[PDB]
């Protein structure tokens, strides 16, 4: 039954977010530096978010229990071709949501009906505001409600390769960016980035208030650029790797503008239209939350 | 007068029987078992020889061929247990969330009244045993709203397919079209045709 | 021409076998508008977890999908006693359930007892640390794994209407410790 | 502290986690599911629909 | 070579395993690991067994049973294909199974 | 003749 | 051993599945109301007895 002393579970040694890469286990901080791009001149300007619809959806009667955590994961890094998933028990979060509730979320990522012996879980009072928020993601493929798969993409490329010289503003040109690899690559990172603990993230966001915000968002905007350049390849529209003398490199086409179908059929991970309502349904409910 | 035996308990046999009904999955068979015997007992009904349904007789008519075969594709033979069976699971406890043996008929002629004037006549000699049914029957029942006459069904559809009871009365109608398939039965879910509200 | 004989013979049928010995729990329909089942679960606080009414197909048994033809036959093809009149005698019905109520109650029996006796129940295994003075292999504190506290203790203390157990304090309560342990 | 992918190492390891399958999942079989003829052809519809 | 670590005359190299293999780095283990339960009928379907082959072909196992549970498709959605080989207004009943 | 059975019904069958 | 049979217990059967069997390892099932959710209500009594 852990606690957050306001510094939250993501100043925790617990779970922690590390890519491998290098021979070695390094930090995401360590990694995007090897990120290198220009500039194709066709401007990504950065468009305004819609507010979401506060209708939360009914968690269905449902017996047994299903792994929550599994499917937000599954869905936006999962890397083995997932089959349409806009149908799935994805809607048992909002059983949190209201006040009383013995309905307990466990670390690893389950939703138990009844706590029950030996399973740690995180605290029943600062889940909730997370529900609040997250289960709002059970209708992301109900017509009338879906998010829309374009805009949403400006604002992506505009986190993970806008220097700040450009977001102050709110425009800038579209780049192409291309670090240097090893052999699986884009894949490895996928199989790398899932088991990740996402919950001991989200948790944190609608929680921690502006003394440990400002100071949260300050050490966790990595953990966040790094769940948001895979989340990006399985949109860009080429991935082929230039080659210089013994060395390669991944030329990433057009990051942070949306197309339909991914560059990588075999090189790297790929979506599907089920998956393409779901991104921008993510997408958007996360961003009002951290910007 | 003493008789004397061991008291016959309330309790321990409500949850004996209770937990058997989590456990034993042929409970609800052993319970029809004893009471539709009962009916069968009384001597209260009993299939008779012949037919006689749709007549009026006169029938086998060429214009009457149509509506003839409507009626005799909807006819169930007097078999004297299914008849018994009808009559005790109007009083017998459930286990398992029945529905029932759906059917697809587009309401194309005016002898395809044949099929809701069904569902009327199955929703007065048995209310009960009508309610747990009554969402996949509604499913099968806005077809005849529809394709028969809309308009009506264009501005009832327009509230929505589906309420829930609850802010301590009122109604709370979701302004959207959805199916039943009964898997929601047991849930906040009331089907939006029953309402009575105009 | 069946009203007559359909709400007074078969009236008088339902009437009476509405209060049975096996027949108990409430299936009424007269408001459409508003009712549900009120279902109850058997739960234990070790991980378990079983309904009594639940999702399934159809079963290898003549309960589930009703059929809705069985209207037709019981208009037209059943002759009625038209209205000489049996009335069946009350023995033959309460011996029949007293003894399914016998077979139920000693078919569960079995697991209801090794299934009991796994469970350990009225216990604790607690250890005390000797705070100095003399020792004793007593006093000192009473320390209990959370578990455990929550599977014997906490349902149990439940029942009743006492405020649950307040927290130990960060700062220090030697006043009030037994005066919210006294609730 | 995590966990290096076995995967991608020289050294050969010699046993291992294996996601199996039950009793109870089946693959690959039949579903006696029926058919109800649209009864009559003449008012059929592929018009618009 | 691990599930002898005391069974084998050999004295030199007993002492051996049951000091690399007693590491608190590594770990061996044998049989049924951990299980995943199932959503509305309640049974145990997906098990996860720790077998006794190799990385090389234990990888390739893993390959498979992974795109048979990540298809999300019941073998219900056959009977949407079934039905695009006849008369335009048919239709089916399924016997539901998920 | 039209009679009257309670579970589903079994006609063609289908394929992997 | 003590003769009454259990020809099946706690297994259900549905007709287009075969035999499926849970296990029968409670402990102290207490028969609780339950909330249209899924969850475990409390004793809140004038309702359930």
């Amino acid at each position: 039954m852990l606690q957050q002393p306001t510094g939250g579970y993501t100043t925790l040694e617990q779970f922690a977010f590390t890519i491998r890469n290098d021979g070695t286990n390094a930090t995401p901080t360590q990694f995007l530096q090897l990120l290198s791009y220009e500039a194709t001149e066709n401007e990504l300007v950065k468009k305004t978010i819609p507010t979401p619809e506060t209708h939360l959806p009914s968690a269905r009667n449902v017996p047994g229990n299903v792994y929550i955590e599994d499917a937000i994961t599954q869905a936006l890094f999962g890397i083995s071709a997932q089959n349409v998933n806009a149908h799935g028990y994805f809607s048992r979060l909002s059983a949190l949501a209201l006040p009383n509730t013995s309905a307990r979320l466990g670390l690893d990522g389950v939703i138990y009906n009844s706590e029950t012996i030996n399973i740690p879980f995180y605290d029943p009072a600062a889940v909730a505001n997370f529900a609040a928020t997250y289960a709002k993601l059970g209708n992301a493929s109900t017509p009338r409600y879906r998010a829309d798969m374009i805009d949403i993409y400006a604002h992506v490329g505009l986190e993970l390769a806008g220097t700040d010289a450009e977001r102050a503003a709110g425009v800038m040109p579209v780049k192409r960016a291309k670090f240097d690899s090893w052999e699986g690559s884009l894949i490895s990172l996928s199989r790398d980035v899932v088991n990740w603990k996402i919950l001991a993230f989200l948790i944190d966001l609608c929680s921690l208030e502006g003394e440990a915000l400002r100071a949260f968002k300050t050490r966790n905007r990595d953990v966040f650029r790094m769940m948001l350049f895979i989340m990006s390849t399985a949109v860009a529209a080429n991935v082929v790797n230039r080659k210089v003398t013994k060395r390669v490199d991944r030329v990433l086409e057009y990051i942070g503008v949306n197309s339909m179908r991914t560059a990588g059929r075999t090189a790297t991970i790929t979506y599907d239209l089920s998956r393409h309502e779901f991104a921008a349904k993510f997408l958007q409910l996360t961003f009002t939350r951290w910007n | 007068a003493l008789r004397p035996e061991l008291a016959f308990d309330h309790d321990h046999i409500i949850r004996c029987l209770m937990l058997a009904a989590a456990n034993y999955p042929r409970l609800e068979g052993i319970i029809v078992q004893i009471n539709t015997g009962y009916v069968a007992s009384a001597n209260v009904i009993r299939p008779v020889s012949e037919k006689r349904y749709f007549p009026e007789n006169l029938e086998q008519n060429q214009s009457a061929a149509r509506l003839v075969s409507a009626v005799k594709a909807r006819a169930s033979e007097a078999d004297i247990s299914s008849i018994h069976l009808a009559i005790a699971r109007e009083v017998s406890p459930m286990f398992n969330v029945h529905e029932l043996k759906k059917i697809a008929e587009s309401f194309e002629d005016p002898s395809s009244i044949v099929v809701v004037l069904e569902f009327i006549l199955f929703a007065l000699f048995f209310p009960t045993e009508f309610n747990r049914i009554k969402g996949d029957i509604q499913n099968v029942l806005l077809l005849f709203f529809s394709r028969w006459y809309p308009v009506e069904y264009g501005i009832f559809i327009q509230r929505g397919a589906t309420y829930t009871i609850n802010a301590a009365g009122e109604f709370e109608f979701s302004g959207r079209n959805e199916k039943w398939d009964q898997s929601l039965y047991l849930s906040e879910h009331f089907p939006a045709l029953f309402s009575d509200v105009p | 021409n069946i009203a007559v004989a359909h709400t007074d013979h078969l009236s008088v049928v339902y009437a009476t076998m509405s209060n049975f010995m096996l027949n108990f729990t409430n299936n009424f329909s007269g408001n459409h508008a508003t009712f549900k089942p009120d279902q109850y679960v058997i739960t234990s606080p070790e991980g378990s977890y079983k309904p009594i009414i639940e999702r399934q197909g159809e079963t290898v048994d003549g309960l589930t999908i009703i059929d809705t033809s069985i209207v037709w036959p019981i208009l037209c093809q059943c002759t009625y006693p038209l209205v000489e009149i049996v009335y069946p005698d009350p023995s033959t019905t309460l011996s029949q359930s007293l003894s399914v109520a016998q077979v139920l109650s000693k078919l569960t029996l079995p697991d209801a007892f090794i299934n009991m006796i796994l469970s350990g129940g009225d216990s604790v295994v607690m250890r005390t640390y000797q705070t100095e003075a003399d020792d004793d292999l007593d006093e000192g504190i009473r320390m209990t794994t959370y578990d455990q506290y929550l599977s014997h203790i906490r349902e149990r203390l439940h029942i009743t209407n006492v405020p649950d157990p307040i927290y130990i304090t960060g700062a220090s309560t030697p006043d009030q410790i037994a005066a919210s342990v006294q609730a | 502290q995590v966990g290096i992918p076995k995967l991608e190492v020289d050294h050969i390891s010699f046993s291992n986690v294996v996601s199996m399958m039950t009793a109870n999942i089946r693959t690959g079989d039949d579903m006696a599911v029926e058919r109800v003829n649209p009864d009559d052809v003449r008012a059929i519809n592929i018009r618009n629909a | 070579p691990a599930l002898l670590r005391d069974f084998t005359q050999v004295n030199w190299l007993n002492r051996d395993i049951t000091n690399m293999l007693q590491q608190a780095g590594t770990k061996y283990g044998l049989g049924l690991t951990e299980t995943r339960l199932d959503y509305v009928r309640l049974v145990k379907t997906i098990v996860g067994h720790a077998l006794n082959i190799d990385h090389f072909a234990a990888s390739v196992l893993n390959i498979n049973l992974r795109a048979l549970m990540e298809a999300n498709v019941t073998a219900d959605d056959r009977i949407k294909a079934l039905q695009a080989h006849s008369m335009i207004s048919t239709q089916f009943h399924g016997p539901n199974q998920g | 003749t039209k009679v009257i059975f309670n579970g589903l019904d079994v006609n063609t069958e289908v394929q992997p | 051993i003590t003769d009454v049979d259990s020809t099946d217990y706690g297994k259900l059967t549905l007709r287009f599945l075969g035999t499926l069997t849970r296990s029968l390892k409670m402990q102290n099932a207490q028969i609780r109301r339950i909330r249209p959710d899924g969850t475990v209500l409390r004793y809140d009594d004038q309702i359930d007895i």
